[PDB]
């Protein structure tokens, strides 16, 4: 509170 | 203390905590602690590791392509150039000593102690990204020996995936889409990229019907993708 | 290399979000000891913004991970150790700036606005240990926080319009450290109500356009205002 589309690759996550 | 007197579990707790704290290099010293361990590592630390070094490589990668544009498009000032090719040669340095701790991994521990085709398939892939990314920045012969070293990773997966899973498969289609990348963006041969590409695609969607929905889930998402690319190559 | 070579080599930094390598580049700059540009300030202030500004991210997610665990005293402690490691860097990193400060920014400021500046970043600083401090540290933190503040907010009131955005971000700061580190939301309102309204009371008479600085900080101002009503 103070003062301040491209190609797709994948990573797998299963669970 | 230290990792070299740490039990697993402590290392993966670490990683955990690492990651909630968006402290990424951090992460990827605790799984490549877990790793070079010698145990096949669960899911859950591969999940770890995947992700440590993603995000660790992965802000090199976007640094580069940054400090890549403003040279295209950078005055002809000799210091500014010298500063700007010193810089990148810089993030080369670091995402090729990134790329090579992982490859290592990879070869000592990961490929060797992999006991299922799943498994295999994971990190032939693994292993294909990651010399796709020294591809992304290197020159000359080097460029030659990164593209033909991620190619037969990719191969190597893509053979194994096509006699050990099914093609609604989530790895076998990740498989697809990163090397289906690798020949539009590393080969320049959009073609190739675009059939490989969409016969996954259309293998999958051929055998959704199969799927119980969380399966179909897994799959759908990255179907998407490959939509996603065919659409952005062929518009 | 030269001022020239660290400070573009600071900008490239920024743009490829390096901040530790931009915090370097600055803190070099500002180690050759002339008097920072308005360009170099921003820049040497964005980056420590963003240095420290990671580790304070951190350091809230490990101090709450630490907090909630309940019933596994072998996460609590490996949380405990880490937030411990995140504070050294983050009070290596405050002490950096402050040393900077000192030595540096302070003593070669002439003009009221560098004056209020710096001294409101000593004050942010000083705040940002005190997030984390106990005890005897925490007190001698907490009135370093304070008077830095104080002798900025002094020094603005009496050389700065109500809108300038220097003197606006010093009362949004202060009044956090009053509603934050002194908890006394009354009088940290009372110094944002303040700010505020002598700042619409001027901008009214002006065309706000090119006051556009001021506005977002006003808004900031009354943003925490309503909230800290409510």
């Amino acid at each position: 509170i103070s003062v301040i589309r491209r190609r797709q690759s994948v990573l797998n996550l299963m669970t | 203390m230290g990792s070299m007197t740490m039990d697993k579990s402590e290392l993966v707790q670490k990683a955990k905590l690492a990651e909630q704290a968006e402290r990424y290099d951090d992460m990827a010293a605790a799984m490549k602690a877990v790793t070079e361990q010698g145990h096949e590592l669960s899911n859950e630390e591969r999940n770890l590791l995947s992700v440590a070094y993603k995000n660790v490589v992965g802000a090199r990668r976007s640094s580069w392509r940054v400090i890549s544009s403003i040279e295209q498009k950078t005055e002809r000032n000799e210091k500014k150039q010298q500063m700007g090719k010193e810089y990148r040669e810089k993030i080369e340095a670091e995402l090729q000593d990134i790329c090579n701790d992982v490859l290592e991994l990879l070869d000592k521990y990961l490929i060797p102690n992999a006991t299922q085709p799943e498994s295999k398939v994971f990190y032939l892939k693994m292993k294909g990204d990651y010399f796709r990314y020294l591809s992304e920045v290197a020159s000359g012969d080097n460029k030659q020996t990164t593209v033909s070293n991620s190619q037969q990773a990719y191969q190597e997966a893509f053979e194994i995936s096509k006699k050990e899973m099914q093609p609604t498969h989530p790895i076998r289609l990740g498989l697809a889409l990163n090397f289906s990348v690798f020949y539009y963006e590393i080969l320049n041969s959009p073609e190739k990229a675009c059939s490989l590409a969409k016969t996954a695609f259309d293998e999958a969607i051929a055998e959704l019907d199969t799927l119980n929905e969380e399966s179909y889930k897994d799959s759908t998402l990255i179907m998407q993708l490959l939509r996603d690319n065919l659409t952005l190559w062929t518009s």
